[PDB]
């Protein structure tokens, strides 16, 4: 059984940064990429970006370019997503999902979708104590 | 390729057939569109990929088809567990999700 | 069998959204990986699965130096030309396999992927060429072909033809005129350490 798990909820100040982990198991890690999707309260799904677990190549949504950095640790089969310069409107649940929309080795489009999703990490951004 | 969905909220009784629409501002390859289901308090799951291909673990009551700029998700009958928010996705250009449709 | 942990990217070769035209076939190199073929020769989704020089059921325990995956789209009737010793418009002007070819030719019907009602003319093949291709040679020139005795000078006209033609792919075509996605796996073993091994 394929499983994805993530870190617990975090509270950040505006201007701060959050690094959300994603531990994956139950499959060949380097055969599938990892995507991240954000969902603010009451809102729909917004794509943040994609990373290759094989060669480190990334593809970021334009809205998050210059803000989001993704990395992969293939020895601990764990993905990471760091979102910098947090704003009050970045309060959302961040989902980690296994990717089958782009090839991990050649980087070409595939017939598929984000098959396995993680639990979702809630990140709250506020100046309040 | 901006995706839109209609109706915003689909009001149907249990046992009825549900039709959920997704429209594209530009032509979307028939193999680059997918449908997702999100239950309250849960992460989204993949239902259909490649426009018409059913994802693994998904009940046969879920089906769909489409081409060009008009794609449809069909639920042959609504079960108590089929009341959820559905999203359409395309990755022909970049990757985008539709607004989302609530079945109630 | 070297200690290789990465698995061979067959998925992203067979499950690609876009395939190349036969006149301009795409080659992907597979190396430094474990090649599991049990998901290919046991797959009922393929209409053609022929192997030359090797049995597909004894292909899952052999080590190769390289595996090359050549992918392209042709019409049904022309699938028979993707074989060693064959001749024809595809075999001679688009994609030639050597008489000593070793590997497997895999193809499947993609009528519901590569066709549309208005006609999908995105896929092209070479109809005119001065001479035949060498094995695994690729030629993507778009120069005007001189059929007659006079120079064309890049201008189309009488006895001056554009070498590439489109496939009239439509969902209502008979099987022989429906598109097929073809992947040719070319295997080689050199006097060198192997990099592609079966799952054992
Ligand atoms: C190209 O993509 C194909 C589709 O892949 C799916 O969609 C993409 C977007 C991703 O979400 C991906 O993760 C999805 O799987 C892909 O087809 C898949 O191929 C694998 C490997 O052969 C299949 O796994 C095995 O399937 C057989 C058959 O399953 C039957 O039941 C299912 C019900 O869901 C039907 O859908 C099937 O058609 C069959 O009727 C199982 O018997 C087998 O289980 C046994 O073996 C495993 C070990 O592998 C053991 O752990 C078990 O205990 C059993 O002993 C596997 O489950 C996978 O089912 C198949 N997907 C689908 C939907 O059928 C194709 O392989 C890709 N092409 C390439 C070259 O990779
Ligand atoms: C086996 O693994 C070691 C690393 O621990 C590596 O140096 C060695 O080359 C591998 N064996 C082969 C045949 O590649």
């Amino acid at each position: 059984q394929v499983q994805l798990v993530q870190s617990g909820a975090e509270v950040k100040k505006p201007g701060a940064s959050v690094k959300v982990s994603c531990k994956a198991s139950g499959y060949p890690f380097t055969s599938y990429g990892i995507s991240w999707v954000r969902q603010a309260p009451g809102q729909g799904l917004e794509w943040m970006g994609w990373i290759s677990t094989y060669n480190g190549n990334t593809n970021y949504a334009q809205k998050f370019q210059g803000r989001v950095t993704m990395t992969t640790d293939t020895s601990t089969t764990t993905g990471y997503m760091e979102l910098r310069r947090l704003r009050s409107d970045d309060t959302a649940v961040y989902y980690c999902a296994r990717d089958y929309t782009r090839g991990a080795w050649f980087g070409e489009s595939l017939i598929g979708g984000f098959d396995n999703w993680g639990q979702g990490t809630l990140v709250t951004v506020s100046s309040a104590s | 390729i901006v995706l839109t969905q209609s109706p915003g909220t689909l009001s149907l009784s249990p046992g009825e057939r549900a039709t959920l629409s997704c429209r594209a501002s530009q032509t979307v390859s028939s193999t680059s569109l997918a449908w997702y289901q999100q239950k309250p308090g849960q992460a989204p799951r993949l239902l259909i990929y490649g426009a018409s291909s059913r994802a693994t673990g998904i009940p046969d009551r879920f089906s769909g088809s489409g081409s060009g700029t008009d794609f449809t998700l069909t639920i042959s009958r609504l079960e108590p567990e089929d009341f959820a928010v559905y999203y359409c996705q395309q990755h022909d250009t970049s990757l985008t999700f539709g607004g989302g449709t609530k079945v109630e | 069998f070297p200690n290789i942990t990465n698995l061979c990217p067959f998925g992203e070769v067979f499950n690609a959204t876009r395939f190349a035209s036969v006149y301009a076939w795409n080659r992907k190199r597979i190396s430094n990986c474990v090649a599991d073929y049990s998901v290919l020769y046991n797959s009922a989704s393929f209409s053609t699965f022929k192997c030359y020089g090797v049995c597909p059921t004894k292909l899952n325990d052999l080590c190769f130096t390289n595996v090359y995956a050549d992918s392209f789209v042709i019409r049904g009737d022309e699938v028979r030309q993707i074989a060693p010793g064959q001749t024809g418009k595809i075999a001679d002007y688009n994609y030639k396999l050597p008489d000593d070819f070793t590997g497997c030719v895999i193809a499947w019907n993609s009528n519901n992927l590569d066709s549309k009602v208005g006609g999908n003319y995105n896929y092209r093949y070479r109809l005119f060429r001065k001479s035949n291709l060498k094995p695994f040679e690729r030629d993507i020139s778009t120069e005007i072909y001189q059929a007659g005795s006079t120079p064309c000078n890049g201008v189309q006209g009488f006895n001056c033809y554009f070498p590439l033609q489109s496939y009239g792919f439509q969902p209502t075509n008979g099987v022989g005129y429906q598109p097929y996605r073809v992947v040719v796996l070319s295997f080689e073993l050199l006097h060198a350490p192997a990099t592609v091994c079966g799952p054992k």
